[PDB]
């Protein structure tokens, strides 16, 4: 799946 | 039919726990009887309707069945069927494996290619082929034997060290405890939501809507050093074993199949191609913001002095890691007149997710709709279905979840569940989408006032949901996101942009009080604002980024030691001493592995197209938008994402753009 920045 | 959705949303959320491993065992069962039929028949046998058209129709098939399985472990609060959840996706990813190094498929695809006509094919199917003998090679059958079967066991031991390693994160349930005093500078409204102890103290997880706050306003420097130790000790033991056996299995596949490190292996498969050109790219990004990271830490020591000076502390003269996020919230709220904690009182959630909604509305010719009674995994879960404007056709679904829980997962994150793509009877499948981010809980009785990072958040991933539910392709593996990891990221921050406009502003904030809009001069100090802490900011990413690629490029590397490398030559700001933030890094196990700079890289891409064409020509232009949806979204994965790119800026991309929006060049 697709994430944000961290 | 297309312009309907009754029915055309298979997807069950009321499994029980006996009833996700029963479904993992008959979805498996069914989808090996299609590979076994495909495999017997005789290679001179082939064709495109009993080979192609078949495996086409599994795939389709399998990931919608595999959703319902696999998705619950991020979303359920029931943790028998998190866990339920998790060992269908161990099983169902090994599974996944088997299948696709299945040699007796590999050559009769092949054949396919070879000796049937591929002019008189779509080319959606031509694409099909070609991705499926490259998939193959980089599965290495191609090979012997005996070099395949290392490989599968190896891939095989990686997948499930990737699933426990998120699976160690998303269940830790790591809290500290600490007294009023000690949680001083935090507003009421936050600490008359935690829980009490017997001591009349407080507990504090490490979940964002926790950590994030006291990082960026408790004014007691031992609280935040505590936090940060904890924080970046998540899962130390468990994990790094993980990535002590995951790295160096990752670097001998790579090997065994030919490239010289596991980097090398992914880029390919990326915009950026090579990682000589990701080191370049990063490496003169540095270099342009290393002035601005300078000035940045001087000025935050210059608070911190002060700040020690006032409350009487001891002034260490250095900034720790637990003082970054404090003192650039300082710098925000002192040279630009933003404090965080006044403008989300304009921004009830249900004032930006109406005007979210319409934004999408009027720019790309949808038109939303909420559903009544929906079926759904959690009870504050809404869903809404997507039309098309002009035509009525039903392009998807998308559910939003955006509170958080116990057991729900902790980022920030859009979920592909249906994908756009044409089914065996002929007629388009609804695409379903879901939203799962964790936004501030309704407090203190008012609503949910979002911040307006996490209104920038809430847009990024939204972008996410309409690149998902918009774009519709033949086949299903290049169906929704399924583009190059370097370029996914395009339309998530693409729409974050509108979140930085005046005006689109003043259509999505409201007063939750007095329905009164921001102030003029407010609104102008906001948008101006962008760029605060900008240096630092991407200096992070930046280090994060060169400890991907470094971790996944020399071998034997200590990856604690990495970090802290990088965050030393790069940021300024050393590692905390004891810490592992690798351990914590789940973009390593969640498909990022040797690709996080992708963020950046996308933002290029960006960047370019919302100043070269939107604000151009107006950022509400429908016009820009419905280019914007057919030639960028639209296309999903059936196309590669530099052709998508030019199609709609009519040249190649290039950083004027993206350096100019950054105060760079
Ligand atoms: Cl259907
Ligand atoms: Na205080
Ligand atoms: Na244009
Ligand atoms: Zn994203
Ligand atoms: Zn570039």
């Amino acid at each position: 799946f697709l994430r944000r920045i961290r | 039919s297309s312009y309907t959705v009754a029915g055309r949303n298979v997807l069950r959320w009321d499994l029980s726990p006996e009833q996700i491993k029963t479904r993992t065992e008959e979805l498996i069962v069914q989808t090996k009887q299609v590979y076994d039929a495909v495999g017997m028949l005789g290679i001179e046998e082939v064709t495109y309707e009993n080979c192609l058209q078949a495996l086409a129709d599994v795939e389709v098939k399998y990931i919608v069945e595999r959703t319902m399985l696999d998705f619950p472990q991020h979303v359920s609060s029931d943790k028998e069927v998190r866990a339920a959840s998790t060992e269908a996706d161990k099983r169902l990813s090994r599974f996944d494996i088997e299948m696709s190094m299945r040699g007796d498929i590999f050559e009769r695809i092949v054949h396919l290619q070879e000796t049937c006509d591929l002019g008189k094919i779509k080319p959606e199917a031509r694409r099909y082929l070609e991705k499926s003998i490259k998939m193959g090679k980089r599965n290495g059958l191609h090979l012997p034997e005996q070099v395949q079967n290392e490989i599968k066991s190896m891939k095989k031991r990686m997948s499930e060290l990737c699933i426990d390693f998120n699976k160690n994160l998303n269940e830790d349930d790591t809290f500290l405890v600490f007294s009023k005093a000690e949680l001083g500078a935090l507003p009421d409204d936050f600490i008359d939501s935690l829980e009490k102890t017997d001591d009349d103290k407080y507990k504090i997880t490490l979940k964002y809507p926790h950590y994030f706050p006291v990082m960026k306003k408790c004014c007691i420097p031992e609280t935040r050093r505590r936090m940060e130790m904890a924080f970046n000790t998540r899962c130390k033991e468990e994990n790094t074993i993980i990535l002590q056996q995951l790295l160096p299995l990752r670097t001998k596949v790579a090997k065994l199949l030919g490239y010289s490190t596991h980097a090398d292996f992914v880029l390919e498969m990326n915009t950026a191609k090579s990682t000589s050109r990701v080191t370049a790219f990063l490496d003169d990004l540095s270099q342009k913001l290393k002035p601005l990271g300078e000035a940045e830490r001087e000025f935050i020591l210059n608070l911190k002095k002060k700040e020690c000076k006032d409350r009487g502390f001891e002034y260490d003269g250095k900034i720790n890691a637990w003082d970054l996020y404090y003192y650039m919230t300082q710098t925000e709220e002192l040279k630009y007149s933003i404090d965080q904690e006044f403008l989300k009182e304009y921004f009830p959630i249900e004032v930006v997710t109406e005007g979210l909604l319409n934004t999408y509305q009027e720019l790309l010719g949808l038109s939303f709709e909420q559903m009544t009674d929906a079926h759904v995994w959690n009870k504050s879960v809404t869903l809404y279905t997507v039309k098309d404007k002009a035509t009525g056709e039903v392009l998807g679904q998308f559910y939003l979840d955006l509170y958080p829980r116990e057991g729900k997962y902790n980022h920030a994150a859009c979920f592909g569940l249906q994908p756009g793509c044409l089914l065996p009877d002929g007629s388009r499948m609804m695409a379903v989408a879901a939203l799962v981010v964790n936004f501030s809980q309704p407090v203190a009785g008012r609503p949910s006032l979002l911040r307006h990072d996490e209104v920038r958040t809430y847009f990024h991933e939204f972008g996410h949901v309409m690149h998902q539910i918009c774009a519709q392709t033949d086949f299903a593996r290049f169906s929704g996101t399924n583009v190059e990891t370097d370029f996914v990221e395009v339309p998530s921050q693409m729409l974050e942009n509108w979140v930085w406009d005046v005006d689109s502003l003043r259509r999505l904030s409201k007063h939750y009080k007095d329905g009164s809009p921001i102030a003029d001069d407010l609104l102008e100090k906001l948008v101006a604002s962008r760029l605060v802490n900008t240096g630092l900011l991407t200096l992070r990413q930046i280090v994060l980024s060169k400890v991907d690629q470094s971790l996944h490029t020399n071998t034997s590397l200590d990856a604690a030691s990495e970090y802290a490398k990088y965050c030393s030559e790069i940021l300024g700001v050393a590692a905390t001493p004891g810490t592992n933030m690798p351990a914590t890094f789940g973009h390593l196990a969640g498909g990022y592995d040797g690709q996080y700079y992708g963020y950046l890289w996308s933002e290029v891409f960006s960047m370019d197209m919302f100043y070269s064409c939107f604000k151009k020509e107006g950022i509400m232009n429908p016009e820009v938008g419905m280019k914007y949806r057919n030639l960028i979204l639209k296309p999903g994965g059936s196309l590669d994402g530099m052709d998508m790119l030019h199609n709609f800026l009519k040249r190649e991309p290039n950083q004027k753009a993206f350096l100019m929006s950054r105060g760079l060049h």
